[PDB]
């Protein structure tokens, strides 16, 4: 059901719905892309696919994987330029937070702080949602390694295994059912299990090309963007 | 205070006193004067604490974000005109001069001066109350083409001559070296400084 | 799809902001430009249809010099074209006053596309009915060919082409090996490719327009000199006969 | 219509309606002729009267020694968009002493008509200019629309009827570069006499001139002043 | 006032004296300057009384929006960064003068933070018109890794050379004992001056105030 | 900005954008407060779509102050912002009158809040009900603060996914004279009324406030009260 | 000095289960005196009271404005307030003009409307609170009242034995203060009633 | 944007101002609130709307408001709107104490607040309060006082009102029994009683406060359950001796 204005601006529908928060998670598929998210036991690994359909394009500027601080690293789902304006925000809040208070910006703190930010898109009417979905990655001092996502609702939460897009609904169907097993969650396996994840979701046997592997571990913490011969390395481990 | 710093062959040395003074009275004997602004670019402060503190600071998250945003690190050049740019904007109501150096893939190995809001890139730059006591023996001392292990004798050597004339120069004496290689921290207690006439 | 489509701040049932899409619309209406970026630096060509004889040479330009090594070529509406290469040129100066030398073009895209992403978010402002490219070229970053469209994306590239021909011209620069091309011998492939989407039944009349910026210009964004933009016509119009 | 009201929004085809609105304004006004020869840019226009017994609207203004426009549209849009270009060239003057380049200016006014084309509650200025001007680079005519474009023009007409003029500049153009200035005059209005149906004839009440060039400040001439122009061909 | 701070094997022991004069005339013989920011973060005041009151004040309270906030037990770098930025941007005209110490994930920590906005993180520091006699004290007898009571004893005296030097300092010494268990406040942790007492008889027979005007007002009725 | 009110009045009276917020809450997970005579407790469902959340990263009973603590019902956003007001309110509160915040002068201060926000322009209010419990004079305290800024002082109540039901089961559980460990026991029931499922520490969140002040309980206690169901 | 330019003084004194207020009651400008009935001891509730000495127009404002911020405290609460509140309260007044202040150096005296403890204080100019058990003075004869409280201040004073102290402290003080005087008002505050008394005091 | 503005502050074609007339239709919801004048004090006599079991008794009244030391009011309408106007119209007191040192007199805080309903329904795009108010007040210009104002920032003077649930009803019953000028509150008590034991009786949900003058001090007082109870009684004793 819907009354007056509640399908065009962020208004409550006569169930209590936000009509306009619904369409921007619709938004994130539009993309046609998918992403996932595994936590390990001294690690934290992202996901997502890289399609470039011309050959006129330079790959290396075709991605979704940002570096927000040296330590915190996400992916992004959705629409790109929500998607990019997000992570300058991220970026931003993150070195202003260092300014204020003298340490480095905790994930969980980042992520609420993004998510806070949406949240006024959700209850102010002249402005829209962002088409977009924020998974961050990074390890903490006290906690360990951490995976964060926040949505057009402007909800955060953490996770053990997390996905984004087109396939999100198959793709955490699939991780919860391998995390009900018994793992001894090594780098190897969390980056293993989120490639196989997305590869058994999409039904394709990847390429290194094909897709993009972000990484942070206890043993360096530094946001790591995987290379073509690395991907390519745990591939050939997979076709075993 | 008595700073100086010396571009090499593929990166530079900064070296500081360590005495803060509030007049007679030394309130600190063993503070560091040289902060880093990014990974390899540091400044060396001098003049006002609360100034040179709160200009390195917003100088460090300035450089901060705009090395996230290049995805490379900052040029020596952009921190040398992010420190210039605040020290000039706010002339009249800043005292402090912060001497900014390091490495760079593009330009390697530079020292710049900030001194009132201008930019000036010098072979050496010494700077504080010290470095006035100081400019014939830099003069005379100074050479073309030094080894980084002769840029940092030289300036344990000046800013100990410095030290030893000057009532608001002290205590240990702290050297950064920065190359492509990283940085490398050390301290000349003040019992193991190099001797001169002091009579 | 009616009813979603007034405002920029309204998502229409299925996730789309149709009022980007009609932004885009414009640009798909308006007549074709390339560039093509080369192992030396980056070339723009840019099919400039005459509206009437009465009008001069080089009125209504579509190529910009938006900063010394700088150069951006648009497709679309012109008066927000224009809006746009002037808020470029402000962003590329600021930099130099804030750091002291010429901005890099990756980040110069990345600062103008998102005041374009910014005219996409609400109702009080319209999305840009402009698409634009940046190409530059500077020794420690080599060539730089950016494209931006009206929902603030940018992308970098090796050939891109903007307007009515886009996946026609397309078609025709995957034929090149541009990576080991030079900027000289590139010329007259580009006007080459313009003159092959040109429509002569739709179109009376076109001029063409090339920009460089490369090793030969000394980083500098200028136009192709009238002697060799007319060996780079002559040249299209004898390869457009065989 | 709902892509009708408002200037932020787009038709599904690509199109701003309200700008295309505001062009028809330009259109709807008495036609006005700019062209040059290689040292003078000449406006001329036709002055429409209410009634008999009222005088014929000014047609041409003057922006600075080196500058004039013909206008065609609101009047009131015409006279804000002036008092723009007059302060610009004020700006000019005062800060580099030295009259403001006339492409310069053109760039000015495309700039500060677009604003209002981008934002909700704003509309486009419905005026369109023709500008005669003399600089560095010789003269110019220039020309600027509600849309916020603007055009280098070797010669230009708008207004009402105003195909008929610019029919007659195309096949001229080539004679326009060499003419003197009687000569260009006389095929100013020539042009302006081809929008005016059979009937009626170019009259010293309906007849507005404005020229600039190497030798002249920008002049306008109006009643008495236009007589000399007038005579030499009153053939169709 | 003589403020002291001092790192030791487990933790900071921060030390003050308990007078407030008003220009050469002791106000207060017993105030509090050990001031709580959270629960192991403690802050010692001298300068502007009123200054040193507030700012400590508004730290506690953003310290603990922090907490509540980040769910996590507050960082001594952080008090040190909200003071200073806060102390710069009144240039000197909010005259706090401060010793900052704390037990955060990082260990014990000591800062002095001076009212234009600059700040040190030291071993060993003092503030206050007295600081001078207390710094003489730990510059003579400071050796890294104390034991909590080797440190106590000398911060203890370093506060008693102040109260006894300075004219501005005097009454008790008041020390906080932080380490990775909390924070232990010894209230009148030493008195060097052992009551003074005397034959104060002075006891006014009831009338000999001369009264003019008596007007009693019951309050029963509310009661 | 829009200037203008987004809820404004039907020609029956009615201000229907606060109507459909309540129904934002009613369609929300369940929340429970009891108010015992020596101190009150705010439960709450706190069921994940799925065991891959990480259950302790985010939390629904949220601490205000040392003495004073909330939950709600509707949408989960909505109230962080409320969380972070009312933690901000207590702390202003605090800085003038250097005592902690009566609850009810903090209940106030967010009805507040949340009243502006059905008739500031260009915003829609908020879709969240909260229980607020806090210890002050010396006694318990327990408020209900819904999306229209009304606010109600409870002995015991429900709100959300089958609140009328809750409220009829407290009616009957409820003696003013019970103890903080009897009504944290009937406040687990009142959820397991209209719980789905197996009811574990880790699907349900329990906050306590009594003299001591408010503090959330740990799992391990959680799963010693759930021993006994 | 502007403290001096109409003088004045202000004390408070605990006793045992009871507190006294008493203030001067001069208005003078300079040398002129020009009234003496000068009320600076305001009720803040049946058993709370406010003394102000300094610029007198500062002590008037002060006072209504805290009057003001009061009712509505107790409106909005539905309670008396308590005597720490009240202080916290004025320190907030006066610290929000840091930097241009009132030129008035509060002192606060009353009982608990719940504990009926004893309660004394004093602020400066700026706002920074001073709680103490014994006595607090403000005023342009500061050193004299320290020394006649100093001398006769004992500890658990019943009502009477407080009144003879306060008063013969404040008497014997402003009697050495040029621009203190022309009376003294003395408050008794006690659980059950509140007890005023003027003083015969010198009129010179 | 013109699409989704309400529009709260224009005219209808009859001269209307429609968001005003839909909140005097909330008001009509409420409950039902009644101020009686007499010559010896005056009275607020509410209809309780927060009756429940579970409610706990915090506050010393629902819809009793003290807003001056000689003032109080009462609400019908949106409560929360209430909450805003009553904290005002205690800012208003006390901004004209601090200025004249003297309490405001009781119209003049009716009329600035009106001033403030009245802006709402002019300029800004705002939805108005939906609130009506009954003030009762004392002062040295018209003694015992009663008022009410609506949403729309009208006001008037009154002898006995209603507003709230069932008013007209109520007002129609007040002009039956009320005697001007020979009026004291245990009459005017009675009258309170009979008139909602009609346009609603028990304790639990009516709330009466009074307004008297001793020795010079105005009493405001919220009457107890003992208190409320002997009025319920005296009035179904009184229709017992009819019987
Ligand atoms: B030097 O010029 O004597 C010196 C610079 C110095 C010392 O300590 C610091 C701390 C941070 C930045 C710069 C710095 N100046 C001082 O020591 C002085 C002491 C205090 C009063 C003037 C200045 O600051
Ligand atoms: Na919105
Ligand atoms: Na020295
Ligand atoms: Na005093
Ligand atoms: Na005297
Ligand atoms: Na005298």
């Amino acid at each position: 059901s819907s009354a007056g204005f509640d399908r065009h601006i962020t208004i409550f529908s006569p169930e209590g719905r936000l009509y306009q928060v619904e369409y921007a998670f619709k938004a994130i598929n539009q993309g046609g892309l998918t992403s996932v998210a595994v936590r390990g036991k001294d690690c934290a690994v992202i996901v997502t696919q890289k399609k470039v359909p011309d050959k006129l394009l330079d790959s290396s500027t075709v991605t979704h994987l940002f570096k927000i601080t040296e330590n915190i690293g996400c992916v992004m789902t959705g629409m790109t330029a929500d998607s990019r304006s997000q992570v300058q925000r991220a970026r931003y809040e993150a070195a202003n937070w260092k300014y204020k208070y003298g340490y480095e910006i905790p994930v969980d703190m980042l992520c609420k702080r993004i998510a806070d930010i949406s949240q006024v898109y959700t209850q102010n009417a002249e402005m829209r949602p962002l088409g977009c979905c924020m998974i961050l990655i990074g390890i903490d001092e006290e906690q360990g390694p951490q995976v964060y996502k926040c949505d057009p609702a402007g909800y955060y939460c953490g996770f053990k295994a997390t996905a984004a897009g087109v396939k999100q609904t198959e793709s955490t169907s699939f991780l919860e059912k391998k995390v009900k097993k018994k793992f001894d969650w090594t780098f190897e396996q969390t980056v293993e299990t989120a490639i196989t994840c997305l590869s058994t979701v999409l039904s394709i046997d990847f390429k290194p090309s094909e897709i993009e592997v972000g990484v942070v571990t206890v043993e360096n913490p530094k946001f790591r963007i995987l290379t073509e011969a690395e991907i390519d390395a745990h591939l050939v481990a997979l076709a075993e | 205070t008595t700073i100086m710093a010396v571009e090499f062959d593929g990166g530079v040395v900064m070296g500081s006193d360590s005495r803060v003074s509030a007049g007679e009275a030394v309130v600190n004997r063993v503070f560091d004067k040289l902060s880093p602004l990014h990974e390899r670019i540091y400044c060396a402060l001098s003049g006002s604490a609360a100034d040179a503190q709160a200009v390195a600071d917003m100088a460090a998250y300035q450089l901060e974000l705009h090395g996230i945003e290049l995805e490379e690190p900052p040029l020596v050049l952009a921190a040398a005109n992010v420190v210039r740019n605040i020290s000039y904007k706010y002339r009249e109501d800043l005292s402090a001069h912060l001497m900014v150096a390091g490495w760079d893939q593009r330009e390697g190995g530079q020292v710049y001066g900030t001194l009132g809001g201008m930019l000036t890139r010098q072979p050496f730059a010494i700077g504080g109350s010290g470095s006035t006591f100081i400019y014939g023996y830099v003069d005379a001392a100074y050479k073309p083409g030094m080894s980084p292990e002769e840029c940092r004798r030289f300036t344990t050597d000046a800013i100990a001559l410095a030290m030893s004339r000057d009532g608001s120069s002290g205590g240990v004496i702290y050297l950064v070296t920065i190359t492509a290689a990283g940085v490398d921290h050390r301290v000349i207690l003040g019992n193991e400084l190099p001797k001169f006439y002091d009579e | 799809g009616t009813g979603y489509d007034l405002s920029a701040s309204t998502f229409s049932p299925d996730g789309r902001v149709f009022q980007v899409e009609y932004a885009m619309k414009a640009v798909e209406n308006s007549s074709t430009a390339i560039g093509i970026r080369c192992k030396d630096g980056v070339v723009f060509g840019v099919e400039k249809l005459v509206l009437s004889k009465l009008y001069e040479e080089g009125s209504n330009k579509r190529l910009f010099n938006v900063d010394r090594h700088v150069g951006m070529a648009v497709a679309g509406l012109l008066a927000d074209a224009r809006s746009l290469a002037d808020i470029a040129r402000e962003e590329a100066s600021n930099f130099r006053s804030n750091f002291g030398y010429n901005i890099p073009l990756k980040h110069l895209a990345d600062r103008v596309a998102m005041y374009v992403h910014a005219y996409t978010l609400y109702s009080a402002v319209r999305p840009f009915g402009c698409s634009f490219m940046l190409g530059s070229y500077s020794v420690n970053d080599g060539a730089q060919l950016y494209m931006i469209d009206p929902s603030g994306v940018s992308y970098g590239y090796w050939g891109c082409a903007i307007g009515k021909a886009r996946q026609a011209a397309k078609t025709e620069i995957e034929k090149l090996q541009m990576k080991e091309m030079t900027c000289r011998d590139i010329v007259k492939e580009v006007a080459k490719i313009i003159y092959i989407v040109h429509d002569e039944v739709k179109d009376k009349a076109f001029e063409l327009e090339l920009s460089w910026v490369g090793e030969l210009t000394n980083g500098r964004h200028e136009i192709v000199p009238k002697d060799i933009r007319e060996e780079a016509e002559k040249y299209a119009k004898e390869s457009l006969k065989e | 219509n709902q892509y009708d009201n408002d200037v932020t929004v787009w038709s599904p085809q690509g199109r701003i309606h309200q700008i295309e609105y505001a062009m028809e304004a330009v259109k709807q006004g008495s036609a006005t002729v700019g062209l040059k020869s290689k040292t003078h840019a000449v406006l001329v226009a036709l002055k429409r009267a209410q009634s008999e017994l009222a005088a014929h609207q000014k047609k041409i203004l003057h922006v600075d020694n080196h500058i004039g426009i013909s206008i065609a549209g609101l009047t009131a849009d015409a006279r804000l968009l002036c008092n723009f270009m007059r302060q610009e060239c004020l700006d000019s003057r005062f800060v580099f002493d030295r009259p403001l380049p006339v492409s310069r200016l053109v760039s000015l006014i495309g700039s500060k008509t677009q604003i209002p084309t981008q934002r909700y509650g704003r509309r486009p200025y419905g005026v369109g200019l023709l500008i005669a001007g003399y600089d560095d680079m010789g003269p110019h005519i220039f020309q600027t629309c509600p849309s916020a474009n603007y055009f280098d023009c070797r010669a230009m007409s708008i207004g009402a009827r105003s195909q008929s003029a610019r029919t007659y500049l195309e096949r001229h153009m080539s004679e326009f570069m060499e003419c003197n200035l009687n000569e260009l005059v006389k095929h100013g209005l020539r042009a302006l006499r081809e929008t005016l149906p059979a009937e009626q004839d170019l009259t010293t009440k309906n007849v507005s001139i404005g020229i600039v060039g190497k030798d002249l400040e920008f002049t306008i001439y109006d009643d008495d002043d236009v007589s000399p122009f007038l005579e030499g061909l009153e053939e169709r | 006032t003589t403020i002291a701070g001092l790192v030791f094997q487990d933790g900071v022991i921060l030390g003050a004296d308990t007078r407030a004069t008003n220009d050469s005339v002791v106000a207060d013989k017993s105030c509090e300057k050990i001031h709580f920011i959270a629960p192991k973060i403690y802050c010692c005041g001298a300068g502007v009384a009123a200054d040193a009151e507030m700012t400590t004040r508004m730290v506690a309270s953003k310290m603990e929006l922090h907490a509540l906030s980040t769910g996590r037990e507050p960082r001594v770098a952080t008090v040190t960064r909200i003071l200073r930025q806060t102390l710069f941007r009144y240039q000197g005209h909010v005259g706090a003068s401060l010793i900052v110490g704390g037990v955060d994930l990082t260990g014990p920590q000591l800062y002095g933070v001076h009212p234009h906005g600059s700040y040190s993180r030291l071993p060993f520091t003092a503030l206050g018109s007295g600081q001078d006699a207390a710094l003489a004290v730990l510059e003579d007898r400071f050796q890294p890794n104390m034991t909590l009571e080797a440190a106590q004893g000398l911060l203890v005296e370093a506060v008693t050379a102040g109260i006894l030097g300075d004219l501005g300092s005097g009454g008790n010494v008041d020390a906080c004992v932080i380490t990775k268990t909390g924070a232990k406040l010894l209230r009148t942790l030493s008195s060097p001056t052992e009551p003074v007492k005397r034959s104060g008889r002075y006891h006014f027979v009831p009338g000999t105030t001369a009264v003019l005007t008596q007007t009693v007002k019951p309050l029963t009725l509310e009661l | 900005g829009y200037s203008f009110s987004l809820t404004t009045f039907s020609p029956s009276g009615k201000l229907v954008q606060i109507e459909y917020a309540l129904a934002a809450v009613a369609g929300g997970a369940p929340s429970v407060g009891i108010k015992a005579a020596n101190g009150v407790v705010l439960a709450t469902e706190k069921k994940q779509k799925s065991i891959l959340y990480d259950e302790r990263s985010v939390h629904k009973v949220e601490p205000i102050t040392k003495h004073i603590g909330l939950v709600y019902s509707g949408m989960g956003p909505d109230y962080r912002v409320l969380v972070h007001r009312a933690r901000k309110l207590a702390q202003q509160y605090y800085l003038v009158y250097q005592e902690p915040i009566p609850t009810a002068q903090l209940v106030q201060r967010v009805a507040s809040v949340m009243q502006e926000y059905t008739q500031s322009g260009g915003v829609r209010p908020f879709g969240v009900s909260l229980l607020i419990c806090g210890w002050n004079e010396g006694r318990p305290y327990l408020f209900q603060s819904d999306p229209s800024g009304a606010y109600f002082a409870w002995k015991a109540t429900a709100m959300g996914k089958n609140y009328v039901n809750g409220k009829t089961f407290l009616e009957k559980r409820y003696n003013e004279d019970l103890e903080l460990e009897d009504a944290i026991h009937t406040a687990i029931l009142t959820l397991k009324e209209s719980f789905e499922g197996q009811m574990t520490e880790d699907n349900i969140e329990v906050g306590i406030c009594n003299e001591a002040g408010f503090r959330r309980l740990t799992p391990t206690e959680v799963k010693d009260y759930l021993a006994a169901i | 000095s502007i403290m001096s330019y109409n003088g004045g003084a202000v004390m408070a004194m605990k006793g045992k289960n009871c507190v006294a207020i008493a203030a001067d009651r001069r208005f003078g400008i300079q040398a002129q005196m020009v009234t003496t009935d000068f009320q600076k001891i305001f009720p803040m509730g049946d058993r709370l009271y406010i003394g102000l000495a300094g610029l007198a127009t500062d002590v008037q404002t002060v006072a209504q404005r805290l009057k003001f911020r009061l009712n509505l405290y107790e409106l909005k609460e539905g309670r008396q307030i308590k005597p720490y509140t009240l202080m916290s309260m004025v320190a907030n007044l006066l610290y929000e003009k840091r930097f241009g202040p009132y030129y008035t150096e509060p002192v606060i005296a009353g009982l608990d409307p719940k504990t009926f403890k004893p309660f004394i204080c004093s602020l400066d100019l700026i706002g920074c609170p001073m709680v103490t058990d014994d006595f607090v003075v403000s005023g342009t004869c500061a050193e004299q009242m320290y020394g006649m409280c100093e001398s006769l201040w004992e500890p658990n004073m019943d009502p009477d034995h407080l009144f003879e102290t306060i008063s013969q402290a404040m008497l014997n003080a402003v009697d050495r203060d040029a621009v203190s005087g022309m009376g003294v008002i003395v408050h008794i505050i006690e659980k059950d009633k509140i007890t005023t008394r003027t003083l015969k005091a010198r009129m010179d | 944007s013109r699409r989704y503005d309400s529009r709260t502050t224009i005219f209808s074609p009859e001269g209307r101002l429609y968001q005003v007339e839909y909140a005097m239709e909330a008001i009509g919801h409420a409950g039902t609130c009644l101020g009686i004048l007499a010559n010896d004090g005056v009275l607020l006599a509410a209809e309780r709307r927060n009756i429940h079991k579970l409610l706990d008794e915090v506050f010393f009244s629902e819809k009793i408001y003290k807003l001056n030391e000689d003032m109080a009011c009462s609400v019908a309408g949106i409560t929360s709107d209430a909450n805003v106007l009553t904290n005002e119209l205690r800012l208003i007191a006390q901004r004209y104490l601090l200025q004249y040192q003297e309490p405001i007199p009781c119209e003049q805080l009716v009329t600035a607040l009106c001033d403030i309903k009245q802006a709402y329904t002019q300029f800004g795009g705002k939805r108005p309060f939906g609130v009506s108010l009954l003030y009762i007040g004392w002062d040295k210009h018209y003694g015992f006082q009663l008022y009410q104002s609506d949403p729309s920032g009208n006001y008037g003077g009154w002898k006995a009102t209603c507003i709230g649930n069932n008013s007209a009803a109520a007002v129609s019953m007040l002009k039956q029994d009320y005697k001007e000028g020979e009026m004291t509150l245990k009459s005017a008590l009675a009258l309170a009683i009979k008139v909602l034991n009609k346009t609603m009786l028990s304790a639990e949900k009516v709330e009466i406060a009074t307004l008297t003058r001793e020795n010079g001090k105005t009493v405001i007082r919220v009457l107890k359950q003992k208190e409320v109870e002997q009025l319920i009684k005296k009035h179904e004793e009184e229709e017992a001796k009819a019987e």
